[PDB]
């Protein structure tokens, strides 16, 4: 059966370049078009441009002619697009699929793609306790505030992972070129802060692990 | 060129009844000679790849359930799920294969009818190591509420103000299908020290008056 596999994650700096690979194997490579789409958070998907391993190979969309190019070898079954001069707004998700008559119809699995000067930080978490001065009604809500990290996610967890009732997580934010998130869970009054409740936050690219209890 | 306003924006329907999606195009797509309109309806699960659901604007790719009736032709165009599952849950896109550029949708996303819950909200102040290394930066959260739709409004001691005001919210849950939303107030240990009632308001259609929790420092 058909299948397109693509390039892992690129984690670059802006100015600079990024080419990345679209493997087709299951069919005739040679003999189909395949096009590039960018999917970026808050502006849907768009066509970049499509490619023909054979004879006349390339078409680019308007706004995409000067950066990513395309290329293919039709030897070893690859697709190729070159970006260049990388821009912040270039961070997006792009797919490579084998275009048709009336449509893709077979897709890759994506290759996500986030551009930032920001150095490679390790965070800095703070327990958020309610306060002394308080109305505590039954369930009481902890937070876990972790601000200042670069790249990728920060797994998060309550008491090691053994606590994952009414826990939130929310989505990582850009803050002075730099994420920042937050925790929440809720856990009866009858046990904090009766019992230690702790939130442990570990940064996978700096490769470091901060457990700090919250306390009142 | 081509436009595809795609409507509406998120539609929420309880499952067994049937929904619909529109797309219209700025001009037409349907081709003078072998008359076939060049629109695509595709779909894509919660963070993965979108998969293509009808073609040429009528007929289903194979592999999808009847279901997934197209039509329309010209410039309006329709998609209609006749009994929605939960395998349904995604966002939808029409996209044209007429001219060039190819263009898509802003696409539909498609959610889960529910009741009203009121925001669960509940401010915190900063922490001592935040001040000894850094700043202050006051954290309110907003949990479980339905639907999606609020607003938050930070208030210190009678000023306001949007600086520094950083805000996050969930996508919907996958159990209880309710939303969340976090809220900060990045400030400096300087000008935090001048200031005493720090509150955090919100407005939801279950309550007339807002969810309303302050902290004197």
């Amino acid at each position: 059966q058909v299948q397109l596999q693509q390039s892992g994650a690129e984690l670059v700096r802006p100015g600079t370049s990024v080419k990345m690979s679209c493997k087709a194997a299951g069919y005739t490579f040679t003999n189909y078009w395949i096009g590039w789409i960018k999917q970026r958070p808050g502006h849907g998907l768009e066509w970049i441009g499509d490619i023909y391993p054979g004879g006349g190979y390339t078409n680019y969309n308007e706004k995409f002619k000067v950066k990513a190019t395309l290329t293919a070898d039709t030897s070893s079954v690859t697709a190729y697009m070159q970006l260049s001069s990388l821009t912040s707004e270039d961070s997006a998700i792009y797919y490579c699929t084998r275009e048709g008559n009336y449509g893709f119809a077979y897709w890759g699995q994506g290759t996500l793609v986030t551009v930032s000067a920001a150095k490679t930080t390790p965070p800095s978490v703070y327990p958020l306790a309610p306060g002394s001065a308080a109305q505590t009604n039954s369930m009481v809500t902890l937070g876990c505030l972790v601000k200042g990290y670069f790249p990728e996610p920060v797994t998060v967890t309550w008491n090691s992972g053994s606590l994952s009732s009414g826990v939130h997580t929310f989505p990582a934010v850009l803050q002075s070129d730099l994420y920042t998130l937050s925790s929440s869970v809720t856990v009866p009054s009858s046990t904090w802060p009766s019992e230690t409740v702790t939130c442990n936050v570990a940064h996978p690219a700096s490769s470091t692990k901060v457990d700090k209890k919250i306390v009142p | 060129d081509i436009v595809m306003t795609q409507s509406p924006s998120s539609l929420a329907m309880s499952v067994g009844q049937k929904v619909t999606l529109s797309c219209k195009s700025s001009q037409s797509l349907l081709n003078s000679i072998n008359q076939k309109n060049y629109l695509a309806w595709y779909q894509q699960k919660p963070g993965q790849s979108p998969k293509m659901l009808v073609y040429f604007a009528s007929t289903r790719e194979s592999g999808v359930p009847d279901r997934f009736i197209g039509s329309g032709s010209g410039t309006d165009f329709t998609l209609t799920i006749s009994s929605v599952q939960a395998e349904d849950l995604a966002d939808y896109f029409c996209q044209q294969h007429y001219s060039t550029p190819l263009t898509f949708g802003a696409g539909t996303k498609l959610e889960l009818k529910r009741a009203d819950a009121a925001p669960t909200v509940s401010i915190f102040p900063p922490s001592s190591e935040q001040l000894t290394s850094g700043g202050a930066s006051v954290v309110c959260f907003l949990n479980n509420f339905y639907p999606k739709d609020i607003n938050v409004k930070w208030k210190i001691d009678g000023s306001e103000r949007q600086n520094g005001v950083l805000n996050s919210w969930t996508d919907q849950d996958s159990k209880d299908s309710t939303y969340s939303m976090s809220s900060t107030l990045t400030l400096t240990k300087d000008e935090y020290e001048r200031h005493n009632s720090y509150t955090c308001e919100a407005t939801h259609k279950t309550s007339t008056s807002p969810i309303v929790k302050s902290f004197n420092r």
